[PDB]
């Protein structure tokens, strides 16, 4: 018979267990024996106090780096305005010590825990990129509760290194299964943001995700985009509770918040499911998040059911992460073909956007060769265009099966004339499709305003396989 | 660049 921690502030965590199901289910995955054991997270972030009475017993120099000062050390710069708590806050989430008398538990609690201290200092592409490729045949899982500026006019994602960061973790990191990448998907609710333009996000390689408040709802600072693909709970307004976690200088803090408490909640259950199934790859464990999580009660007017009867969100992906559902799930997961990337440039000639530009093209998906896709994972909308008030722009994307995804929201804010230069807009939200048939792609002016620009290029990138789908819901 |  499993014992649930003892921990004195246990009892606050409301996310992690309940008799009222909002939370995350993880005490199921416990009482099925998953705590970490093996598992190894990494904090990229301002650093982890490594020894942090909750943390100690579960630190992992293996799992650490200091990029900022060039040594192996990540512990936090102290101040007096404690501006280098964030990562330690970060890591007591996924791997807090359980049944040790000290604060609460991590989703994780018998997980390896480390920490990359890159935030306190300039973030260049060489610094994201040594974080992001750190020890990757010992780190297993990363976390990074950071980002391009969320003042909602910002389009940036990672640069050369970093990228290349990214393509050499999924392909040759974790014995060639892939390193998984968790990140959150942002703070700029508030300036009506949309995660779409924040390239790390929007990556294919992370699973990006998103936050609901204790009662359901979408917090004040979600941002809502196609790339989404979970939730976990995380803060909202001062009547709902918030994360319970390590805190700077030996400390225990029941005030946790905002898109940087969820993505570690993530890693945290993406830990146990690999301790069930250390098999599973960088995309397995997509294909696990995308069919356990759940929609219901959480509260947003956009839910739609997709092609294969899933319910999606622009706010929450495909819902909250279920840790009992996912470990259940992944113990007798059989690996997903390799993958396959069917390019189709739409475009015969440029187009003026105008008020309103709707571009449909009907597409083979590659068939009658190798790279034929009959069953969607990710989708690109590769964009270049000009226009004269990016934030006025509006782009959503329609796939064969109707599911209609929002690649880009009005943003108030943005007032720049850049346009977008093949910017990989991406959408989850037609997932074990088939993308055979019609797309639509539709651009739009929201404002009143005499706006004026060009699509110059198109290219649908769709990723995917040939086999191995489940009846729809 | 980039933020916590
Ligand atoms: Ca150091
Ligand atoms: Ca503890
Ligand atoms: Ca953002
Ligand atoms: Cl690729
Ligand atoms: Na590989
Ligand atoms: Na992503
Ligand atoms: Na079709």
């Amino acid at each position: 018979v499993y014992q649930e921690p003892t921990d004195p502030k246990f009892p606050q965590q409301w996310y992690l267990s309940g008799v009222t199901q909002r939370d995350l289910n993880v005490k199921a995955a416990w009482a099925q024996g998953y705590t970490g054991h093996g598992i190894v997270v990494s904090i990229l972030d301002d650093g982890i106090e490594k020894n942090h009475p909750d943390l100690a017993g579960n630190y992992d120099p293996g799992a650490s780096f200091d990029v900022n000062d060039q040594d192996p050390d990540p512990q936090p710069r102290y101040t007096q305005m404690n501006d280098n708590r964030h990562g330690t806050r970060c890591a007591g989430e996924v791997a807090a010590v359980a049944n040790n008398g000290v604060c609460g538990v991590g989703v994780a609690y018998n997980a390896r825990i480390g920490g990359v201290r890159m935030l306190d200092g300039e973030v260049t592409d060489a610094v994201e990129a040594r974080s992001l490729g750190l020890n990757p045949n010992h780190i297993h899982i990363y976390s990074a509760s950071w980002g391009p500026e969320d003042d909602g006019k910002t389009v940036d994602g990672p640069a050369r290194l970093a990228e290349e960061a990214f393509f050499r973790g999924v392909s040759q990191g974790r014995g060639g299964l892939g390193s998984i990448f968790v990140w959150a998907s942002g703070n700029g609710g508030r300036e009506h943001d949309s995660c779409n333009c924040d390239g790390y996000t929007n990556s294919i390689y992370t699973l990006s995700i998103s936050s609901a408040t204790q009662f359901g709802n979408v917090p004040w600072y979600s941002e809502a985009c196609s790339s989404t693909l979970a939730t976990t709970y995380s803060s909202g307004n001062q009547n709902e509770k918030q994360i319970v976690t390590t805190d700077l200088r030996q400390k225990c803090t029941e005030s946790h918040t905002g898109t940087s408490a969820s993505a570690p909640l993530a890693a945290g259950i993406i830990a146990l499911t690999l301790e069930a199934n250390k098999n599973l790859t960088w995309r397995d464990m997509q294909h696990l998040v995308v069919q356990t999580s759940k929609p219901a009660h959480l509260n947003a007017n956009d839910w739609a059911t997709n092609g294969v009867g899933r319910k999606v969100s622009h706010s929450y992906g495909y819902g909250l992460l279920d840790a009992g559902a996912m470990v259940a799930l992944a113990q007798n997961w059989t690996t997903v073909a390799p993958q396959r990337k069917c390019i189709i440039d739409i475009l015969t000639e440029p187009k003026d956007i105008g008020k309103r530009l709707e571009v449909r093209k009907t597409v083979t998906a590659c068939l009658g060769e190798p790279n034929h896709i009959t069953r969607l994972e990710h989708a690109q909308a590769r964009l270049t265009l000009s226009y004269n008030r990016r934030g006025d722009l509006a782009i959503h994307l329609v796939s064969p099966m109707g599911t209609r995804s929002t690649l880009l929201a009005a943003r108030p804010h943005d007032y720049s004339a850049d346009g977008f230069n093949d910017w990989a807009f991406m959408t989850t939200h037609s997932w074990d499709e088939d993308p055979s048939g019609e797309w639509v792609l539709e651009i739009e002016n929201t404002s009143e305003a005499n706006n004026y620009g060009t699509l110059t290029k198109f290219t649908l990138v769709l990723y995917g396989t040939a086999s191995g789908s489940l009846v729809p819901r | 660049r980039r933020k916590r």
